[PDB]
């Protein structure tokens, strides 16, 4: 995985690769690594393609529960579910995790989890085996208060030089877009993205 | 004993009716690291043969300098070195076959594995394998790493027994090469795009073919898949 | 340490013109000791023959414990129990072990009384349904064995020609196979009549 | 094994090759790898036999359970968390590689599920050992608005790719077809492309062959 | 421990024992009773792991006993072997398993036949004519394919015991210290004094 | 294998069965485990297969060079320590030999010398070698005196054989007899195990353990 | 860490007649689950009426062979152009195989031909030189699986004369060639359908005084 | 390790930083990584300081001793030398360099030579534990025929984010000039560079 | 192997050797002489690896044997054990090192007194009144310690050794089939017969 979660002025984007690897043979090129867990809470996920997947389930039960009994949660809220799951079971977990959603009062947060179990909220954040080649790039071209129009260029950009040097990462950037207006799906495939 | 660090993923060949085809793409990979994306892993011995390697680079590069080194050596007192006294492709061949065993029985490989296409004087299509351990074989179609995986299944289905050779034309063939890449580019994690392909027939000669690119992508169907499972936004 | 491979053993079933032919060697060792000639590794529940190789004390356990079921099976339906419903018996109770399990090769092998079809059934030590036509074979000479029925096996064959058939493949793999052999029974099984012989073989 | 999935128009197609392995050898020659959950429900298995047989049984009981417990035909989905949960539970110690596939009320649906319990969607899928062969011919033939007669080409060229080019499967090509609003139709040994050859001579004994020690009538009866 | 052999005769069964109990590079003892009366015509041989061996023939002997004042009746040497071989089969797969070989020797007075049963600590049971635990069966038994007939007498059958232990001093690495005999009959279990 | 050889009244009694093994899977049932080194001296072959068969054939070509050279057939001592020699030089390479170096000479009489690939070589009166050794030496101990008669010893060497083809999962095949004397060696014949059980059984009355 | 054995599959036949001796070789080259070649000849003329044939990992099997062709080329420049017999061969090969004890030759070597009495002989190795002649020998991957056919089928082992109480054995007797080339093709047709990796042609080398021929069958491809 | 070299118009740079690791203490915090093989060819080390080092020392020789004899050597011939050490002792050495060189003929090149042995000659190299940080920052800004002012800034502004990143890169950064005027040694101070 | 004692007395040296070679679970031999004369008034007992300690052996006495008729001079025990000891301490740090402890006695003529030298494979060279290799010591050097005297005859030197080897039969495991016992004095090296 190359994965990133960047707020913005009017909330927050979520992006991801579509490469699923088993050693080095490609098992899925067009996966959705942008999950779900609310309306307007979403995560994206690195590691353990099982780990992180019944982790995401388990805090989509939470939040729902949550929601019956207490409306809807706050990011941070959801956040802390994550890490009490992959905090408790760190030695059974090979999870790194990114969290991002839209209050109206607190707007787009961004929340990484990273292997441990720590929290550590960000105005972005970046994830996975590609993120690695990236961290030059996005620190010096990262703003806060940016255009959603900047902020999907950002990411694209970002994740089309980790999917250009990382071998685990590759096929369309996804991106999710979180904000007062609902939720916008996006997509780019290679031959946009590959010539930037 | 050695571990490979700078590498070359599949190589992949076939015959037909008057020649043999090779491909191989141009990347060096330093494990996930795309690392190098100029590296051209066909190199021609003469216009009647190519040598194709995948495997360790390092060591790919030494074995350039021993083919390159083989010309001149045949060339010594040779007045028939660009005549009948030419260097063939089932030379070629067996030298590196010869140099392969060797290693491996010194417990010291060159980490590669080889495909050597060419014509050889008479007509005859020339296609044969060899790899770090000196185990060598021959077949209509040849392909290295994820290649013999998923390239020979492809390759096969045009060409599946000798007597389909004759049938097969070079516009059928390299058809069949060029999708192969393709494949090879949905689904080896340490492949490029870009890739080089050469055509050696027995009446047109060497046509080496730089700089050439997987086209006609399916990847539309994606925007239709969400989740892993219950997920509908 | 290799538990199907301490004590040795084999079993072969075939099919044959409304019949079926169940065998297995005598030999129990210990390693390279040969340590009983008289142990028989094929047991019958009424009507259902049931071959074990493997862990003899695991194959003397299974037997010991499908009696147990069967028994209590009999007394509740007020019928035998059939071939294809053992058959699943043995897979459930198999798997009921999926992390501690039983070191055996089983292969069913019977009639059912009601349609009269011959019926034929192997298993892993897990509990994979192995079903075949024309034979199951089980054991440390299962290559041999293998090799054997499938060169000398046909379908449709009767009692007397199949026992022939039967007998020369559990021999002639035996003999290739140093945990095997020390002797030989063979069941050949009709819809009410089963005949059972003890092989003359060569004993080392 | 090779197994494969492949979504149409109107549903959805599974295909498996029929070899059983024990290491080199070829222990079964036909066996069906296609099971059914339910009805409109189907499973192709691979990695060790008896889990996908048992892990497919154990959830068909459970979705069969739970269908009638709510008067509702089963979803492609319920079969797919229940499978997915309890492979997760046991951390890949069961080797079960589905891919799930099936028609509810919902649609028609298409899923894989891995051994330690993570899962894919796809219009296209494709597991085992000859996976890889399969794929190859998937990723060169597969289009949007595939027709019930054309994926059903595709599922079974998918397969003969495995059986043919892969030694980890081989023999006869199963087939379901699950459409919208019709039944599945199960086509056990769609195509028998490996008949063995008459043999040159027959091995039936002149009878008194074998040397006998002993006699007896046993006994079945009470 | 070591070795325990057992010869089924024509109307009795002859268990044989070794004397010595070692541990380390000292002989502790030279006249060990390797053996316990399970029932007054059932006697079994032990041989193995250090404690467990004695601990097992105890615990299983209890339970014999046990029966036999409930029932007021004494189990045939078969029921008592199979009761064996099942405690063995459990143990084998317990968090600690008992680490003994035995053999039973016992006479059947209902059948008045003699029986003796070879029984391996993974709980493998055969009835034999003769047996061995341990490296003694790679010499004895062929010894014993040779020279033993099915109709001998109990005193034809010492003869033939007294050519195993003969050839077992002579060949074995290991100073056993020669053996205790017992024989198991009509009349009960008797041990033989001189040896 | 299983193989024997011992001193007696009327000479040397040597006796080998025939089974080659690859593990668990039977190689071969007609295998030659006795070398004839010259009309005086035999060699007997336990271990790893071609170890013994390439040493000992190497080692007839060592005792022919010695009659060459000195006029002289080699004596059974020093044709043995040609072998234990030869053996030592390769101890820790992972060689596997239970040899017997059996003959007659003049000066020593009829000899037997044990030859291991540990570097071990003695001197005795009886020995066997290999995996069913035991089985072997149970039958033999059990039924050898010095005064037996040829004819009593061939049989007890024979039945030795038979006893340890078996019990011992590997050894079988078949008895491959010789006697030495002071004339040289004599070849008694090969008794295929799957005929020869069943006639010891009959007329033995012994082998009561299987069902007959 | 580097290994420097492989298994490339593939399984071998020798049968002696009277006047004859035959070869046989699947023609499948193998590297775990994949097919790198359906037609690579294993079983070559050597030269003096001498068939040979080294499977196992083809590199050693390769290397084997052509040193042993360049052996008889030798034996005829040293020795007066005299012919290699069968004996002479298979003892020059034991040297050439135990030459590299320590490091071994991984091939099950089998050789055919006329012995010097002009009768069909079959000598056979194990990968460090010990060697026998015998009437029968199969070799390589489903070695297993033919061989007690063999026992069983050309010298009749466990075949007793009918009515005779199992008190006479069935005799002994040569094969014809027709005869042996029908027990050659049942055994690799058997072997095929039970083992995965032999499969896609047979090639038979038939030796009699008047030189070697050659004989290929097609065998199924999955 | 962060080390790079760079061609441009005039000629080429070679960059480096100036930290030595043994584990988490920094044995040298100013540590000069860009040596000298010969006048105008010089070379960027990482991985063992004491194979690097003596292979420098070997190469220095051999150039002395060629230059003696048959003058200027070429830069490929350099790499050419340091490829033969690397790749026949492969299984002894950790070494990863870089080697850059202005000849009159051919201006700047730039050739690399990472663990295997194997030599890639290129526009611009990168190379040590911190460039990991630094490849989509450098694809996206390098550009052919710099000048020197910019090629000093691409330099700069890429070691700088390298050791912001990598715990084994820092101090201060050093960089060469290679051009037809002559040899340039330049220096950059944390202070400055740190809030680029 | 396992077994070598010595005992020096007021005028004799006494060396006793185990008869047993074993391999495995069979004795292969019981009437081994674990010895080598090295000259008419030394011998040296030997213990070890397999095929190790007579090749060691036979090389030291053809050294010994070759030293004798150039010098036309008997080597004094004290120079046989230095040369001896030296050739084990350079094996010790060779390719593969013999494997073999031994035991030298020796009477020196020039002296008129008997010696007994204790040598390890690693080349430790030790002259005692009492020595042994092996297990044995554990039982023999404090049983010595107790029963033996420095002017003891040679018949008294027997009655200690057979002390010695009683308990040794009494207590060690395995069965090492007595020994053969040498006496080394001024008129030369005689073995004992019935022991
Ligand atoms: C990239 C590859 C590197 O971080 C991503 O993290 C990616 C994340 C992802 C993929 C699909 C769906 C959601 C999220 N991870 C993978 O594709 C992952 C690679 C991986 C496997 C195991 C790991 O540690 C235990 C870490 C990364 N692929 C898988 O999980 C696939 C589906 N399964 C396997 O490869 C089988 N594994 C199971 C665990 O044991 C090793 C073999
Ligand atoms: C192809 C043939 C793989 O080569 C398929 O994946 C096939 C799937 C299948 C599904 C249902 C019915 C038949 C076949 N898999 C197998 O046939 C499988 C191969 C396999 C064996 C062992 C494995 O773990 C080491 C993994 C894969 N074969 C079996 O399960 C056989 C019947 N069982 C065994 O060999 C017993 N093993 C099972 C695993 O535990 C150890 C003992
Ligand atoms: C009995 C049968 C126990 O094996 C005998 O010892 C027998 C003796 C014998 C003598 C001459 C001719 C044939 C057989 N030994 C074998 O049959 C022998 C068993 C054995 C194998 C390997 C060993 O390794 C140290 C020791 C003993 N079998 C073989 O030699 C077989 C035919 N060949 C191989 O196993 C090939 N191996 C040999 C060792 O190097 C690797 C390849
Ligand atoms: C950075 C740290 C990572 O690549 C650089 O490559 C840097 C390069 C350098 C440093 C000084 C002078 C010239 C070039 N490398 C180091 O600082 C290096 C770290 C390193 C050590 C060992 C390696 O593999 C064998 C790889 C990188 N530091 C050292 O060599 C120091 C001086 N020595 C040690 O740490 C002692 N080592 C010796 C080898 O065994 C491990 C302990
Ligand atoms: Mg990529
Ligand atoms: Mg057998
Ligand atoms: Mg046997
Ligand atoms: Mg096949």
């Amino acid at each position: 995985t190359s994965i990133m979660a960047v707020t913005f002025k009017d909330g927050v984007i979520l992006g991801a690769d579509s490469r699923t690897t088993t050693g080095a043979y490609i098992a899925n090129r067009v996966t959705d690594k942008l999950t779900r867990v609310h309306d307007k809470i979403w995560c994206c996920r690195s590691g353990s393609a099982a780990d992180t997947q019944a982790i995401a389930d388990i805090v989509q039960y939470h939040l729902e529960l949550y929601t019956s009994q207490y409306g809807t949660p706050s990011t941070e809220t959801a956040a802390s579910v994550f890490k009490e799951l992959c905090y408790e079971n760190k030695d059974n977990l090979t999870a790194g995790i990114i969290v991002a959603g839209y209050d109206d009062k607190n707007k787009g947060e961004v929340y990484t989890i990273p292997l441990g179990g720590s929290v550590h909220k960000l105005p972005y954040a970046i994830a996975g085996s590609g993120s690695t080649f990236i961290y030059g790039y996005c620190d010096k071209n990262f703003r806060e208060n940016m255009s959603k129009e900047e902020t999907v260029d950002f990411i694209k950009h970002s994740l089309s030089q980790a999917i250009k040097w990382d071998g685990s990462s590759g096929g369309v950037i996804r991106m999710v877009v979180l904000t007062a207006a609902g939720v916008e799906r996006l997509i780019f495939y290679p031959d946009e993205y590959e010539q930037l | 004993t050695q571990q490979p660090i700078v590498t070359g993923t599949s190589v992949i060949s076939m015959k037909y009716d008057n020649g043999v085809i090779i491909a191989a793409d141009n990347l060096g990979s330093y494990g996930s690291l795309l690392r190098f994306n100029g590296v051209e892993r066909l190199i021609p011995v003469g216009d009647n043969t190519v040598v194709g390697i995948s495997g360790d680079i390092s060591d790919m590069q030494h074995i350039e300098r021993l083919l390159k080194d083989l010309v001149t050596e045949n060339a010594y007192d040779n007045p028939l070195a660009d005549a009948e006294e030419a260097l063939e492709p089932s030379y070629i061949f067996e030298y590196l076959a010869t140099v392969m065993y060797q290693r491996r029985s010194k417990m010291n490989p060159l980490w590669n594995a080889i495909i050597v296409a060419g014509v050889q004087s008479n007509g005859d299509q020339f296609l044969r394998y060899v790899n770090l351990l000196g185990v060598t074989y021959s077949s209509p179609t040849l392909a290295t790493g994820f290649g013999a995986h998923m390239a020979n299944p492809l390759l096969r289905k045009v060409v599946d027994r000798e007597s389909d050779i004759p049938k097969t034309t070079v516009q059928v063939a390299e058809e069949a090469i060029v999708n192969a890449m393709r494949v090879l580019y949905y689904r080896d994690a340490r492949s490029s795009r870009n890739f080089s392909l050469a055509i050696i027939d027995k009446n047109t000669g060497l046509t080496f073919k730089k700089n050439l690119q997987v086209e006609n992508m399916k990847w539309d169907f994606a925007k239709d898949i969400k989740g892993y499972g219950t997920q509908k936004i | 340490s290799d538990p199907s491979s301490i004590n040795g053993g084999i079993v072969v079933a075939m099919t044959g013109k409304d019949c079926v032919a169940i065998a297995c060697d005598l030999r129990l060792g210990s390693q390279s000791l040969g340590v009983s000639n008289k142990f028989e590794k094929i047991f019958h529940y009424g009507h259902v023959f049931l071959g074990i190789t493997g862990l003899a004390t695991d194959v003397t356990t299974l037997n010991e414990m499908f009696r147990y079921k069967t028994n209590l099976y009999k007394l509740k339906e007020e019928r035998a129990i059939e071939p294809e419903t053992f058959t699943q018996l043995v897979s459930s109770s198999l798997y009921e072990r999926r992390f501690g399990p039983y070191f055996v090769g089983p292969v069913v092998a019977g009639i059912n009384s009601k349609s009269g079809k011959p019926f034929i059934a192997g298993f892993d030590l897990i509990g994979c349904i192995d079903e075949a036509k024309d034979f199951i074979v089980s054991g440390t000479a299962s290559d041999q064995l293998f090799g054997m029925c499938e060169s000398l096996y046909e379908p449709n064959l009767e009692p007397e020609d199949l026992f022939e058939t039967i007998s020369q493949a559990l021999l002639n793999a035996a003999d290739r196979d140093a945990l095997s052999g020390w002797g030989a029974v063979v069941y050949i099984i009709k819809k009410d009549e089963v005949v059972k012989r003890y092989l003359k073989m060569r004993q080392d | 094994t090779t197994i494969v999935g492949v979504k149409f128009n109107n549903g959805v197609v599974i295909a498996a090759d029929t070899r059983s392995t024990q290491g080199p050898i070829v222990a079964d020659k036909n066996c069906a790898k296609l099971h059914r959950i339910s009805p409109k429900i189907w499973c192709a298995g691979a990695g060790t036999a008896a889990d996908t047989e048992a892990v497919t049984q154990l959830i068909g009981s459970n979705i069969e359970l739970h269908s009638l417990y709510t008067s509702r035909e089963p979803r492609v989905v319920s079969a797919l968390q229940m499978l997915k949960q309890h492979l997760f539970k046991y951390q890949g110690h069961i080797g079960a590689y589905l891919i799930v596939a099936g028609v509810d009320p919902t649609g028609s649906h298409l899923f894989s599920i891995h051994a330690h319990g993570s899962t894919d969607v796809g219009y296209y899928l494709s597991l085992g050992s000859g996976s890889l062969a399969a794929m190859a011919v998937l990723e060169s033939h597969w289009k949007q608005d595939l027709t019930k007669e054309e994926a059903i080409k595709l599922a079974s060229d998918a397969i003969q790719a495995g059986i043919w080019n892969d030694l980890g499967s081989g023999s006869n090509v199963d087939v379901c077809v699950m459409e919208i609003g019709k039944d599945a139709e199960y086509l056990r040994n769609y195509l028998t492309p490996n008949v063995r050859e008459e043999k040159q001579k027959s091995y039936k004994f002149p009878r008194g062959t074998t040397a006998v020690l002993k006699e007896s009538i046993v006994n079945i009866c009470d | 421990m070591d070795i325990i052999l057992g010869i089924r005769v024509q109307d009795s069964v002859i268990l044989a024992s070794s004397k010595a109990v070692t541990r380390g590079i000292s002989v502790l003892k030279d006249s060990d009773d390797k053996t316990r009366q399970l029932s007054p015509h059932t006697l079994m041989s032990f041989a193995g792991e250090a404690g467990d061996t004695v601990q097992f023939a105890e615990y299983i002997q209890a339970n014999i006993q046990l029966y036999s004042i409930r029932e007021d009746y004494e189990l045939s040497p078969q029921a008592v072997s199979s009761f064996v071989r099942q405690e063995l089969a459990k143990s084998i797969r317990s968090r600690r398993p008992y680490q003994v070989n035995v053999l039973i020797g016992g006479y059947d007075k209902k059948k008045n036949k003699p029986e003796l049963y070879q029984i391996d600590y993974l709980g493998t049971k055969v009835e034999l004519p003769y047996g061995a635990h341990g490296y003694s069966g790679f010499y004895t038994f062929s010894l014993l394919d040779h020279h033993y007939r099915p109709d001998m007498t109990t005193e034809e059958g010492l003869d033939l015991l007294k050519l195993c232990v003969q050839e077992l001093e002579k060949r074995m690495p290991m100073d056993f210290k020669g053996v205790i005999v017992k024989i198991v009959d009509k009349d009960g279990i008797r041990q033989v004094d001189d040896f | 294998t299983t193989t024997l050889a011992f001193r007696f009244q009327g000479g040397i009694i040597v006796a080998v069965d025939s089974r080659a093994t690859a593990g668990n899977w039977v190689a071969s049932q007609t295998v030659k485990k006795v070398i004839e080194i010259n009309p005086f001296l035999l060699g007997t072959m336990a271990g790893g297969a071609v170890d013994c068969q390439f040493w000992e054939t190497w080692l007839g070509s060592q005792c022919r060079l010695h009659e060459l050279r000195e006029k002289e057939r080699i004596s059974v001592a020093a044709a043995s320590k040609i072998l234990s020699n030869l053996v030592y030089q390769y101890k820790g390479a992972g060689l596997s030999m239970g040899t017997m170096i059996c003959g007659y000479t003049r000066k020593e009489g009829p000899t037997i010398y044990y030859v291991d690939s540990d570097g071990t070589r003695l001197k005795g009166d009886i020995f066997c070698v290999g995996s069913g050794q035991t089985f072997a030496y149970g039958v033999l101990d059990s039924n050898y005196k010095w005064d037996l008669s040829v004819e009593d010893a061939l049989y007890l060497g024979k039945r030795s054989i038979l006893a340890a083809a078996h019990r011992d999962a590997y050894s079988g095949g078949s008895v491959n007899l010789y006697h030495v004397t002071e004339d040289g060696w004599i070849y008694h014949g090969n008794h295929d195990v799957g005929e020869l059980f069943w006639k010891v059984k009959e007329e033995e009355g012994s082998f009561n353990n299987v069902i007959g | 860490q580097f290994n420097p054995y492989g298994d490339n599959g593939g399984t071998i036949l020798g049968i002696a007649g009277e006047d004859f001796a035959v070869l046989a070789g699947d023609t499948r080259n193998i590297t775990d689950y994949s097919i790198n070649s359906r037609y690579e000849p294993k079983v070559f003329d050597c030269g003096d009426n001498i068939v040979m044939s080294a499977n196992g990992f083809a590199a050693d099997g390769d290397a084997l062979v052509k040193r042993f062709k360049n052996s008889v080329k030798w034996y005829h420049f040293d020795h007066n152009d005299k012919k290699l017999s069968i004996n002479s061969a298979a003892r020059n090969i034991q040297h050439l195989l135990y030459g590299k004890r320590f490091f071994p030759y991984y091939v099950h070597t089998i050789i055919a031909g006329l012995d010097e009495d002009g009768k069909g002989a079959v000598y056979s190795f194990d990968p460090v030189g010990s060697y026998e002649r015998e009437q029968c020998r199969a070799g390589g991957a489903a070695a297993s699986l033919i061989m007690p056919f063999l026992d069983n089928q050309v010298n009749f082992k466990n075949q007793y004369e009918p009515g005779t109480n199992g008190k006479v054995k069935k005799p002994l007797k040569y094969l014809s060639v027709e005869e042996v080339i029908k027990l050659v093709r049942d055994s690799f047709t058997s072997a095929t359908e039970r083992h995965i990796q032999v499969g896609d042609g047979l090639e038979i080398l038939i030796v009699t005084k008047d030189g070697v021929r050659k004989e290929f069958y097609e065998l199924k491809r999955d």
